[PDB]
């Protein structure tokens, strides 16, 4: 699992 | 000074229950389905709904025979999602994409009920808590979680309630490559039968840990900031092939010891809040798929020999493809060593 606040960084790099 | 315009963030167009779906929106839109799963222990009463029967403890292995109502069972559902494709253009084809599962277990605190009927720990002390062989799974997918049978005690006999698997040998006490199946019914599949199928299930994501002891504690965190992502390697998550998602769960979280001391299991639900999207896909059937499947449901059944499977009666299928020099081998053989002959011992 991870943060909610990193979670637009996680799914933009793809 | 004045302050700066505010942020922008996505713009909310309706809250609800499970007919707020149907809406007709944009392709850029994205859901957010937030739904839960009882746990299926057994529930030996119509009072008593959330434990197990009580347990029994040392019968044969050549005479074992429990009852449904002391089997915890799995969880699973399928949430009906709306077609996609009605206003779009033609040969464009766009499914579901499950992106994010965000899970936690509901009702944790509930275990500090010391004054109930727990068994005394001391001679002047509170209830036993609950503590023992847990386990905390879940699964999301666009496709039934797909099983497998592992079990110990071969010749367990089961009531006829729970489908477990059929004809169970010595080799179903290890891995049996026989005993397929899928969760495709609720309060049906034992636990203690079926595992994930780590080979088959490409189109879920399933999250499964437990702690087995005597005396383990349930150390269970609750939490609305952490998230899990469902994409595979190339960017995509569960696609909703059928339109349909699929939720499956099992969470067992200890043992209940009763007065008497008769032991317990008890389970607890778990929320699920999966965030969806618009995936554009390609439509992998056309109409001559579409076709042969009307010739498929008018040609005569033949019942004849068997030319598939393992008693199969081809011998032998080559496939060409395009030109090539002439081999200096007839019989193409690829494996170097495939028997393992001419080896070093
Ligand atoms: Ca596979």
């Amino acid at each position: 699992t991870a943060p909610q606040w990193m979670l637009p960084l996680l799914l933009g790099l793809y | 000074k004045k302050p700066k315009e505010p942020v922008q963030v996505p713009k909310l167009l309706i809250k609800g229950g499970v007919e707020v779906l149907e809406v007709k929106t944009g392709v850029d839109a994205i859901t957010e389905v937030e739904c839960f799963l009882n746990p299926e222990m057994g529930d030996p009463d119509e009072n008593l709904r959330g434990f197990s029967l009580k347990l029994s403890a040392e019968n044969d292995f050549s005479s074992d025979s429990p009852e449904r109502k002391m089997l915890p069972c799995y969880s699973t559902a399928r949430i009906p999602l709306p077609n996609l494709n009605e206003d779009l253009t033609c040969g464009n084809l766009l499914m579901w994409e499950a992106v994010t599962v965000q899970t936690e277990v509901i009702g944790i605190t509930s275990m500090l009920n010391l004054h109930a009927g727990s068994q005394k720990v001391h001679e002047h002390g509170g209830g036993k808590p609950i503590q023992g062989s847990n386990f905390h799974f879940f699964a999301v997918g666009g496709d039934p979680l797909e099983m497998q049978g592992v079990l110990m005690n071969y010749r367990t006999k089961y009531p006829d309630g729970t489908i477990t698997p059929k004809n169970p040998t010595a080799q179903s006490q290890v891995m049996n490559t026989d005993h397929k199946a899928y969760l495709d019914k609720n309060n049906a599949y034992p636990v203690e039968c079926w595992v994930p199928d780590p080979s088959r299930n490409e189109n879920t994501r399933y999250f499964g840990t437990f702690t087995g002891g005597e005396n383990v504690p349930p150390v269970l965190h609750v939490t609305n900031t952490a998230t899990t992502v469902l994409l595979d390697e190339q960017g995509v998550g569960p696609l909703c092939k059928a339109d349909s998602l699929y939720v499956s769960a099992a969470d067992i979280c200890g043992l209940f010891t009763n007065s008497s001391g008769t032991q317990q299991w008890r389970g607890l639900a778990r929320y699920f809040k999966i965030r969806l999207r618009k995936r554009s896909v390609k439509n992998p059937y056309p109409i001559s798929f579409l076709l042969s499947d009307l010739i498929n449901r008018r040609t005569q059944r033949v019942d004849g020999q068997p030319m598939y499977g393992m008693e199969s009666q081809v011998e032998e299928v080559r496939v060409f493809d395009g030109t090539e020099r002439l081999p200096g081998d007839p019989d193409m053989i690829r494996y170097i060593d495939k028997q393992g002959q001419l080896q070093t011992k």
